[PDB]
Parts: structure tokens; sequence; C-alpha cells
RNA sequence: CUUAUGACCUGGGCUACACACGUGCUACAAUGGACAGAACAAAGGGCAGCGAAACCGCGAGGUUAAGCCAAUCCCACAAAUCUGUUCUCAGUUCGGAUCGCAGUCUGCAACUCGACUGCGUGAAGCUGGAAUCGCUAGUAAUCGCGGAUCAGCAUGCCGCG
């Protein structure tokens, strides 16, 4: 580190909207996260609990 | 922000959530009424829980990251499926039976 | 587009279900480009009149809800 | 830091049992993350790189380096000597800090996300990623960004084959 | 010609599309737009027809259905207008073009090739060159409303205030 030419680096915790924690550093001090890796559905393993999904080819005129 | 896309911050929330891809005015207003968060708010100075309880309802309806691709897949299905409608889509000619003599500069 | 069922002409039906009942193989003739496709004619082939010539076309699985007139372009271009 | 603790505790033992290494320090290790800015400059405006530099010093923890063009090519009207693109390498606790931000906040915040590419490898255990948006961590002041050119992400490991890097990056946390 | 320039039948075409011309419609906005409320016309049509109220459906419409061969009943809640709230001058709460999805009606049948509804998407266009037209007051300009043609289809026409 040539001092002065780098911005300040310090501990900066994470608050996701779901309330998950992460012991993080950043140039800022605090980050609000709308969606984390435990609730965004692709990193929920595979669509664990975030889904409104499905697709069929339905051919139904029986009413 | 809300669902990926940011929001113009100084306007009313009912006008502001129509900038996202997937809800118009009428569809926005009724989910906003179900949200129950006033429906006459400036989005610049609302609070976080009334900000966040709409996330779950827009998750169970559908927006750009899914509508864009499903309409794309359906329309290329219509393309390579061999339809007259599909080949009109391919060639840029109008689809809803409009006359090509005098108009349709909106396409081509 | 009405919920009393899609509309076809009966005589072409009778031959095509007896066709797919006993022997799926060969082609079926028509002059009527009007019948809505039913999802139980997958895999066959139909010679549809375009107004000038009978044209064969193959029906796949996703060919549902349309009519057989969608695939015999009556007018040509450059 | 947390990732370093997990890598020391569980990641490296699991894979060293999995590849049956005789010497336990034959373990593949992620060596350098380098972030390379590229501007389509060609003498259009000097301030594009003069904005990207302090944008990237906010994205990372320190100042980047303005890359030097090697030779002139007039196919872009690129005269040799005027600056194009920026670069910064990250290592130490800094690399784990950045990968932390990546996995935790960044990729879930992309406008559309499917799984990361299956075979972006070099063939010799290195990986390259291309992202289109500057919106990596949400406390960039998003109103100040004007141009939309995203970032180039290069992770370098001691992996000799593609398979070891492919397997280790899974427990790092890259979706596929 | 009667072994077709005459008949019959099905399907297609009369709706195509690189361009141009004309006639119209609609916009480019705050003398506005959205939302609520308050009103105020004439002139016509209706029996294989108009179809009330009520109920269902967000809506197109659907259901049982009252009355009327009509100065009784129905079509049929006129709109512009006025009052109030909001929007705060932007390609926009302007403009809605074109598309995807789901439907409504009619008709044997809505693909070529109908109209309408709920959706989502949202185009160009921020007053238009050379030119050029109509119009002497209930006129121009705007505002709706009927009728014919008619299974369904009108920005066209005719007429009404």
């Amino acid at each position: 580190m040539k001092a002065g030419i780098h911005p300040n680096f310090k501990k900066a915790t994470v608050k996701c909207a779901c309330g998950n924690e992460f012991e993080t550093g950043s140039v800022k001090e605090e980050v609000r996260v709308e969606i984390c890796s435990e609730c965004h559905p692709f990193y929920t393993g595979r669509q664990k609990f975030a889904s409104a999904d499905g697709r069929v080819d339905r051919f139904n005129k029986k009413y | 922000r809300i669902a990926g896309v940011d929001i113009p911050r100084d306007k009313r929330v009912v006008i502001s959530l129509t900038y996202i891809f997937g809800i118009g005015r009428t569809t926005a207003q009724q989910v906003l009424k179900e949200a129950g968060v006033s429906e006459d708010t400036r989005v610049r100075d609302l609070t976080e829980e009334e900000l966040g309880k709409i996330r779950d309802i827009i998750d169970k309806l559908k927006v750009e990251g899914d509508l864009r691709r499903e309409v794309s897949l359906n329309i290329k299905r219509l393309i390579e499926i061999g339809s007259y409608r599909g080949i009109r889509h391919r060639r840029g000619l109008p689809v809803r039976g409009q006359n090509s003599k005098n108009n349709a500069r909106t396409r081509k | 587009s009405l919920k009393k069922g899609p509309f076809v002409d009966g005589h072409l039906m009778t031959k095509i279900e007896k066709l797919n009942e006993t022997d799926k193989k060969q082609v079926v003739k028509t002059w009527s480009r009007r019948s809505t496709i039913f999802p139980q004619f997958i895999g066959h082939t139909i010679a549809v009149y375009d107004g000038r010539k009978h044209v064969p076309v193959f029906i796949s699985e996703d060919m549902v809800g349309h009519k057989l007139g969608e695939f015999a372009p009556t007018r040509t271009y450059k | 830091n947390r990732l370093k603790e997990k890598y020391n505790k569980e990641i490296a033992p699991a894979l060293m049992t999995k590849f049956n290494y005789d010497s336990v320090m034959q373990v593949p290790k992620i060596e350098k993350i380098v972030i390379n800015m590229g501007v389509g400059d060609a003498v259009q405006n000097a301030k594009a790189i003069d904005s990207a530099v302090e944008e990237l010093t906010f994205i990372a923890g320190q100042k980047p380096v303005v890359t030097r063009a090697k030779k002139s090519i007039a196919g872009f009207r690129l005269r040799e000597g005027m600056p194009i693109g920026a670069k910064v390498t990250l290592r130490g606790e800094r690399m784990y800090d950045f990968l932390d931000k990546l996995i935790s906040v960044s990729l879930p915040r992309v406008r559309d996300f499917r799984g990361v590419s299956k075979k972006s490898f070099d063939g010799r255990g290195n990986y390259t990623l291309g992202i289109k948006e500057q919106l990596i961590f949400p406390e960039i002041d998003y109103d100040k960004v004007t141009k939309v050119r995203g970032m180039d992400i290069v992770i370098v490991t001691t992996a000799n084959t593609d398979e070891e890097a492919r397997e280790l990056l899974t427990q790092v946390g890259m979706p596929f």
C-alpha cells in the first residue's frame, strides 16, 4: 500500500433483506442487500424455495 | 432494486412501478392495493417494510427475466414451426392481416 | 375461438381416425384447409389444397390449436 | 478470511482425499484475481478511463493501473501512446475479500442470471468470466455511473488440469 | 358453343408489397392527461325485431327474461361542458402503433380473411420543405348521437342536435 493513493479499507458487515450475515470488508462501512445467495433461487441449490415456475404444452378444449 | 430494475425516485409509486417490465398501470394498481402501502406515496420517502412486502408478490407474478425469454421462446417456436404467421414474423410483414399496400412502416 | 369446441368437417375425421386406428402409414387427401388441428393426428401427413396444388405437410407434437391452412401459403412473392 | 478459514479447514482436505495426493501441499490454490478494464477509447473522450479508474478503485480496495497499449493499430484509430484500459491485481486477504463480495452479493444482483458458463476454461485450470454491468456491490453510487461497460474477471489457480479447478470452484461457490 | 367464352362443385384470389400519389382518421400535449361528481339535445329505428329491470362475469358479454307492431315499451347512461383532487413540462400518467398471452360475439367455418374485451409490451411523432386546400356567423372549428348496407364488419356515407 502506497498510502494516500489507495482508498480506505475497513470491516463492513452485510445485512441481506432476509437477515443473513457475512463477515465482510469493503471500502464503505455497511451494505443493504436485497437478495442473498441463500435466497436467490439459482444459489438455492436448484430452486429450493423461490419459484413461480413451470411450462407445459397443453392442448385442452374440453370444457 | 425492486426486481433488478431501478425506480425513478421522485415520482408516485403507482407511476413508478410501471417502468419495470411486466406490469402496466391497471395491473400495478391492484397489486399495490393488495400490498396496502397507501398507493399515493412518493417512493423517495417510503419505509423499508412497505418497500419489501411487494417483493414476494412480484416474485409470484412474473417480470422481464422470465417474460422476455418465454415470449422469445414462444415466438421462435412460431418461427421454426412452419406457420404462415411465423414466416410473416420472419419476413417482417404484418401479422394481424393488415394490408401491405399502403402502410406498416412501423415494421420493415 | 369459442368454448363450444374447435371446428372441423366430419368426413375427413372419420377417415383419419379409421386411418390411424388400423394403419398409420400413408397420406390422406383433402380440399378443406379449414379444420382445426386435433392433438391426436401427430405424425401423419396431409395433402392440403392451397387453391392450386395439393401440398404434403407433416404434423409434429407442438402442432396444436392451429388449422391446416397455416402451412399452405396461397400467395407467393420474390 | 471466512473463506480462508473454510478453505483451510474443509475444502483442501476434502479434495485431497478426493484426488489422493501424496503431498498435502500439492493442493490447488487460487493465486491471483486480476480485474482488467478495457475502454474503446480511440481518442473519443479522455474522461472515460478517467472515470473508470476511480470507479474501479471503489469496486476494489485500491487504485488500479492504467494499462499501456503495446502497438498502434489504425483499425480503431488507435495511436500508440495514448492510454487505453485499466488493470488491477488482487491478492492476499484482498482476493478472498473480493471473491466474498462476488459470491455473496454480486451475481445475485445481476439483472438476469443463469448458471455460469460450463467451459470458459483455458485448458490448464484457469477461468475467465465476463460480466456486463458495473452493479457489483450495491453501495457503488449507482446514480453517478454513465457508461455501462461491465468487468472482466480472471481467476488464476495452481491447477494443471481443468477438472481440478472445475471441482474446486464448486466448493468455492460458483454456480454451473 | 353446347365434346364451351354455357352450367355445377370445392378451395384460392379480389385483402399481395421493394415504392409513389390522393382522400380521411389519430396524435405530437398542462386552453392538457388521469380519477370522482353534477348535468344539458335533436333526429331516427325496432317482429324470424328492439329486447327492460334483475343476477353472473373485471370486461367484451352470458342467464332467466318485463314491455313494445310503439308520442306508452325498447334501442338509449349523449358527449363536449362545469366543480373538485392529482400529475408538474418530460418522448412524459403524451401518443398509442406493432406484436405475445388469455378470451367475447357472429357465422358450417374468423388461416389467407372480421370485429370486440382483459392483459403485458410499448413505436414513430416534441406542429411538419417546395407548395397547397376548405370556409362570410349557428358558419368555420370541435362534441357526441342515429340510420342504411346487415349473421358478424364503418375512421366511409347520409342525417341529427
